[PDB]
């Protein structure tokens, strides 16, 4: 029951996403065209404003003497999909028999593909990211040598059990996700879904997941987003014994059907911790390499 | 029983194969997904954005990592002087590892087209000038002379209302496709050079400051492909993450 | 042909070309995209567009 | 008919007789939440004119020796208005930006911002200087307010990511010879159609000196940038008592 | 001698695949199947249903494991005083471990939707009062007076002939799905809390008893849905079955 | 009193906007609750001992012997399914050998 | 197509989607069920059923 | 599940099997090709010379 | 166990075992056991010319 | 900071010299009389 002018002339409500922009299909490169020279005024293809914010419209027909050129170069290997599947390492588990990290026969790794730098800077060129996975699991002893061990890989996700011992009672696998795997065979390969509340994850949070005072103590929130928060990956040697053959599993990740959105600035300073951007103040590093002087090269 | 026979490539992991793999969770829906902006569907998307190539790589020390993206334009003595001087070259270590067309070719083996180079006057109004920003195609050693230099490619640059000018290093390759420089044999692939020269000269009147400076701004063009992805090189790390 | 319309990009205007030996959509190939840019949305983000040869600043 | 420009929203105004353009950002137009997106079944609340409407933070001295200041949105606005009520009693939140930097100076003055907006500019530390301690950035510096906070290394733009490829975000470049405004219209940017605005942030807003300011003395040696942003296409819902922070 | 060649996945047991396996028996047919009363084709089915939320978790003895059913409703001064409160949060540890929505979402990670909590009046016909159920959305810490707690959702419940009201907590999360919220960062996936005071008082003449009770019985709705299924963990087990 | 639930909504007690809700009600079928391979056995072929020193065991079929896939299934009184089952067998040291 | 109809879901309203490769039905896989609900048989099983608006004691 | 049985001529590399290999590179498309003079389509064109 | 990683022009070599360019996030890599068959890949033309 | 809630322009210098601020109708009553010190306080406009 809308009768005042105020409402009847209004844009709220206007859900669609008015948009300034088309996708155009762009297979090859674009191709150049004949160009001759100009000797005129008004017209100065050369002359920008970055001021504006935008980048220069210019051709080459425009600036120099062209000639036609077919380009049949494919933009086809840019795409996120070629660029983002390719396997790559994310993390690694040792199980050895000894020591100080898992001395009992089982270890749990929280997912984070933020531990090697190959893979994090790739995929921190983004804000928002889309993806299916295929994870592949390369069990072997520290020399690479093959044995003949049977072992239990299962996803915890969150509020699931995490298991206490190799003999605990949710290696059971009732509901939970579990893959058994001898060490002779090839190495393990599952796909896995898009599989965060939200719709994409984000490797950058700028905020606090948690309300309240925001002290020294509980600083340690800062970045934390547990919508990429998607559990705990699980593994044992199955058997109610000690194993006798120490072990390594590295673990595999590739992306498919990926999205993403928003790219940002490419990291030039190392990584030191995982999920935080924190640099050597003391140590920084230009994003290139130096000259002596600016004349000479 | 149907009989097969099991050909060499078994029980290897490729990590670059387009294969199925089986599914851990039946009947998984995920979320939905919304209109997030920023789609980006391709990289040529980023390479044609202009991003800072910053030329004055001299200093080393911290606070002196400002003073590398803009290099400055003085008054000289009207003989045509030399300002700066840089490669064309983008996977190259130099000036483009600023910029993320060298950032984004370091993922890539291969790359083919033409490149645009913007630089913009950051000086007072009444500053005027003109300066001649020459491309020296391969072959071409170090200009010692202006003169040298216009033989190539140029463009003459009047500062005025518009504080932009693009320079457009066009393809001139034998090769369809070119590779990444460095010291040795792989100078086959070099790019060539980019010189700036004073034309005139810096002019500029009572009161306003005799000193200004100039931010270049690099990019890439509708032409350009890149081919063969690779694993980057000029970023390095120490081991030990956390 | 009976498969759970599951992947991350069902509701996506592109369109692949999957291989697939299950019912479980993510577990497909990640097959050929469509070749698709949009460069103004990043390089000319602006609400009035300049051509080539107009002087941008009037 | 290019370099003038007036931005109305609501019961302001701002004129500009040395404008360069404006800014669409990602090239999406600020919005409303579609039926298909939303999930949260409450009606949300869309006051149209009292929180879309022209807000002015505060001004930074562009010295010499300036380094750089950043600005985290919503925040600049949660203390601050009916905006700033809404969003402490209402849980949710949804908008979009409209940003206006002013810096005027003389034809004898030079110099150069770069103002870019950042989303998810989260902030990193020095470490101590060494790299060994897993140090954390205070609540006075991850989210400053209206008065901004400064930057100690902006190369690294204080996350370890350089300077130089921030124009592939929304930028617009302040040249006191060309212009005095830099207009940026931002859409809502998130995985998740409404959030909170008191503990995430959108996105960032850096203001940076690229171009040193030089003048000769005689002159004025107080040049201020001053901020200046409206919401757009603001939402709001889950309505509860106020709290805020 | 068709050639193939054997892929990564090979020889892996995967406990949720959904493939063939080899039968034992052929031929076989199983006894037919006649109507049984009540098949189940959905877990949304037993969602729907009210089970009872037992508020009053504060006995921890054998013979008070009845008391934790029912919370009590005596009178008061008629300054608006707290009767009880418990968090919305179904996954969590409280008061809905006593339901089935509570022991079903153990079994999956995710869920979304409207819930249903209904208070039912279990009193004398003689009493008569009134009560304000709360729902508190997140942020909101715990309320200190009925003046701050109105200002969330909220209904007035009249005792009468209709000895239940029902207060729907509606879906107001800025994700699509919500997981399962505990003590630290998971708290990003709160519900709100559920606040009950008294509006006005409990009324009884003379002769009546000066005290009741409500029962609690919480459901969910058409548009619930839970996700990604896991193993549930607010239930353990002692080893060594016989 | 009835024993019925709730016919309420959310629209005839607060005020509420259309939503088009898209989740699915598929993980929620008897189909993938159940289909997850769970243990339900585990028999031991010792040397020496007590339980089975002689080569061989039998093992009389219960899926009641292990809390986790028990109480999945006792959540409902009747059931009608076919099965498959899976035998993975080793050392106690989890060791593979050729047997 | 010749194989024995010998699952425990031949006689069932619900039709499956499922493979095999044997003559046992119940080889075959779990399938995709079908998506229908009667939550009216556990939460309403009454005689007269009354609506959302009906206080339902008169 | 589809059974299938084993035969010899298993785990063999035969030099002179044309059969397929798996690539290393998604989407590679190679340099186009130009028109170089002097194309060898057989080797019987080299022994009448 | 063994790594097979081609490293392209322009990628950085591997100085030792232990180095972080077999992590392969971008480079074609194949591990195999020696007891398995041997690899094979298919390649493409790979050159500018 | 306490101002800008209100109505406002931003003015900047240039070619045009001029701007102008409009200070637009806003009363509870149709009409308005004259303001001065006292009960006919309730006739104010406003401030600049
Ligand atoms: C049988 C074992 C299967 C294992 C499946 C593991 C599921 C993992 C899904 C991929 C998650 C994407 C990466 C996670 C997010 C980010 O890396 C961090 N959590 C946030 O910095
Ligand atoms: C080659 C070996 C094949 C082994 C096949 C075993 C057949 C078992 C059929 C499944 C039986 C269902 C479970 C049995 C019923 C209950 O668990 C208990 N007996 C009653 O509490």
């Amino acid at each position: 029951g809308d009768r005042v002018a105020d409402v009847i002339e209004s844009s709220i409500g206007d859900s669609v996403s008015r948009a300034l922009t088309q996708a155009l299909p762009a297979p090859t490169g674009q191709n150049t065209q004949v160009s001759s020279h100009r000797l005129d005024t008004g017209e100065v293809p050369a002359l920008q404003a970055a001021e504006i914010g935008a980048s220069s419209n210019t051709s080459d027909e425009s600036m120099i003497e062209t000639r036609c050129v077919l380009n049949s170069h494919s933009t086809a290997e840019t795409t996120l999909d070629s660029f983002f599947s390719r396997a790559g390492l994310v993390g690694e588990i040792d199980l050895p028999l000894e020591g100080t990290t898992n001395p009992n026969g089982y270890a749990n790794w929280d997912i984070d593909i933020t531990g090697y730098a190959q893979m994090r800077r790739k995929v921190e060129l983004f804000t928002y990211m889309r993806f299916d996975a295929e994870f592949t699991f390369v069990a072997c002893t520290p020399t690479g040598q093959v044995v003949p061990q049977l072992l239990q890989y299962m996803f915890v996700p969150p509020g699931a059990p995490k298991p206490e011992s190799r003999e605990s009672l949710a290696w059971q696998t009732a509901t939970n996700p579990s893959v058994f795997v001898k060490l002779t065979d090839p190495p393990a390969q599952v796909s896995v879904p898009f599989m965060s509340p939200a719709s994409a994850y984000q490797w950058f949070y700028d905020g606090y997941p948690t309300f309240g005072e925001h002290k020294q103590e509980k600083d340690l929130e800062y970045g934390a987003c547990p919508n990429n928060m998607m559990g705990t990956f699980s593994v044992r040697t199955v058997g109610s014994s000690k194993s006798k053959y120490p072990l390594v599993v590295r673990i595999y990740m590739r992306m498919k059907h990926v999205r993403a959105w928003i790219p940002r600035p490419m990291r030039n300073q190392n990584y030191l911790f995982k999920a935080n951007p924190n640099y050597a103040g003391n140590s920084i590093k230009p994003t290139g390499t130096s000259r002596s002087a600016i004349t000479t090269l | 029983g149907f009989p097969t026979e099991l050909k060499p490539g078994t029980n290897q992991f490729l990590t670059t194969d387009d294969g199925v793999s089986a599914p851990i969770l039946p009947n998984f829906h995920p979320t939905p997904c919304i209109h997030i902006p920023g789609e980006v569907r391709n990289l040529l998307e980023l390479c044609q954005v202009e991003t800072i190539l910053e030329v004055n790589n001299v200093p080393t020390n911290a606070t002196s990592l400002m003073e590398r993206l803009r290099f400055p334009v003085s008054a000289q003595a009207g003989k045509g002087e030399l300002c700066a001087v840089f490669r064309a070259d983008p996977g190259r270590d130099g000036p483009w590892q600023s910029t993320m067309l060298g950032q984004l070719c370091g993922y890539y083996t291969q790359w083919s087209g033409s490149l645009e180079v913007t630089f913009m006057f950051t000086g007072s109004f009444m500053a005027t000038g003109k300066m001649l920003i020459a491309y020296t195609p391969p072959g071409g050693p170090l200009p010692k002379d202006r003169a040298t230099a216009m033989l190539g490619t140029h463009v003459i640059w009047d500062f005025g209302l518009q504080s932009s000018v693009t320079l457009v290093i066009p393809w001139i390759s034998n090769t369809h496709y070119r590779a990444h420089a460095r010291d040795g044999v792989f100078d086959y692939y070099t790019t060539g050079l980019v010189s700036i020269w004073y034309q005139t000269n810096y002019v500029v009147p009572i009161g306003a400051p005799n000193t200004a400076y100039i931010i270049a701004l690099a990019a890439a063009q509708k032409n350009f492909t890149m081919k063969l992805c690779k694993d980057t090189s000029h970023i390095l790390q120490t081991a030990s993450i956390q | 042909s009976h498969e759970n319309s599951n992947s991350a990009t069902e509701g996506s205007t592109i369109n692949y070309t999957t291989i697939n030996y299950y019912k479980d959509s993510y577990a497909a190939t990640a097959g050929k995209q469509s070749l698709k840019q949009d460069p103004d949305k990043f390089a000319n983000p602006v609400k009035d567009i300049f051509t080539e040869m107009a002087a941008p600043l009037k | 008919s290019d370099r003038v420009a007036q931005l109305t929203i609501g019961n302001s105004t701002i004129t500009t007789q040395e404008a360069a353009n404006i800014i669409v950002g990602y090239g999406e137009w600020p919005s409303y939440c579609s039926d298909d997106d939303a999930t949260a079944v409450d009606k949300p609340t869309r006051p149209d004119v009292s929180v879309n409407r022209f807000y002015t933070l505060d001004t930074k001295l562009w010295e010499k020796s300036s380094k750089g200041w950043y600005w985290k949105f919503p925040d600049v606005l949660t203390e601050t208005g009916v905006f700033g009520q809404n969003a402490q009693f209402h849980y949710l939140y949804r908008s979009g930006f409209c940003i206006h930097v002013q810096c005027n100076a003389s034809k004898f003055h030079q110099g150069a911002l770069l103002v870019a907006i950042l989303p998810e500019y989260v902030i990193g530390t020095v470490a101590g200087g060494t790299g060994t301690e897993d140090s954390h950035p205070p609540y006075k510096q991850t989210q400053p307010g209206a008065d901004g906070f400064e930057l100690q290394h902006p190369y690294v733009l204080d996350a370890g990511i350089p300077i130089s490829q921030l124009t592939v975000c929304h930028h617009q470049r302040i040249n006191l010879r060309t212009n005095n405004c830099a207009t940026i219209i931002v859409p809502y940017m998130n995985t998740l159609p409404f959030d909170s605005a008191l503990n995430h942030c959108n996105f960032g807003l850096l203001v940076v000196p690229i171009s040193p300011l030089d003048f000769d003395q005689g002159a004025t040696p107080v040049i201020p940038i001053t901020i200046t942003l409206a919401p757009m296409c603001s939402e709001f819902a889950g309505l509860r008592q106020a709290v805020t922070q």
